[PDB]
C-alpha cells in the first residue's frame, strides 16, 4: 500500500525511495 | 520534510523528485 499510508494517510519518504527502481 | 500525503498526482510527483531519473514506479493495483 505505497499509495495507502502515503494517500489515504501520511508516510515516510525514506521509505518512498525505496521504490527506486 | 513536510505532511507525506501522496495521492496518485502528487505519488508519482513525490517519486519524481524523491527518485526522478533514478528509476521509480508506485504501485496501484496490488
Amino acid at each position: 500500500g505505497i499509495v495507502e499510508q502515503c494517500c489515504t494517510s501520511i508516510c515516510s519518504l525514506y521509505q518512498l525511495e525505496n521504490y527506486c527502481n | 520534510f513536510v505532511n507525506q500525503h501522496l495521492c496518485x498526482s502528487d505519488l508519482v510527483e513525490a517519486l519524481y523528485l524523491v527518485c526522478g531519473e533514478r528509476g521509480f514506479f508506485y504501485t496501484k493495483p496490488t
